[PDB]
């Protein structure tokens, strides 16, 4: 159960932690830690290769999730694509059953 | 002495027969309960209009 929901606010707080501890004022306009990192493995010193792998993984996930649905939404969870789910939704409230 | 005609006054029922029932009347409500249930299935209170 390790992967735990993270709110954008907590991520920004962590982002500010990284920035300050690293000697850059958070208020000197815009600054993102992800901007100070190479891209390709052969474009980075061996040390930060883990970081490069993480960045490639992050880009892959980001484009996979459609964040710019992935396959978590379109096949079944999509009401437009799934007729049965849409029809079930249409009757969400008009239900009634007493039999005493 | 002068005379003026009486003012027109049309009377009829209301739009969608408003008021002819007793919705949201706590004193005078209804029940859709079973012959041997004594549980009023029509919660006719004044919270909803």
């Amino acid at each position: 159960g390790l992967p735990d929901f993270t709110s954008q606010s907590m991520l920004q707080n962590f982002r500010n932690f990284i920035l300050e501890r690293s000697g850059i004022l958070p208020a000197t306009c815009c600054a993102l830690p992800s901007d100070f990192v190479p891209i390709k493995y052969r474009e980075c010193p061996p040390p930060l290769w883990g970081h490069c792998y993480l960045l490639q993984l992050a880009n892959y996930l980001a484009y996979h999730s459609d964040i710019m649905r992935c396959n978590l939404c379109t096949p079944h969870r999509s009401l437009v694509c799934n007729s049965q789910l849409l029809s079930e939704s249409q009757i969400i409230g008009t239900f009634e059953l007493q039999g005493p | 002495q002068q005379a003026m005609p009486n003012r027109p006054n049309y009377i009829g029922f209301r739009d969608n027969f408003v008021g002819l029932m007793y919705y949201n009347s706590t004193g005078n409500m209804g029940v859709l309960a079973g012959q041997a249930s004594q549980l009023n299935a029509v919660v006719d209170l004044q919270d909803r209009n």
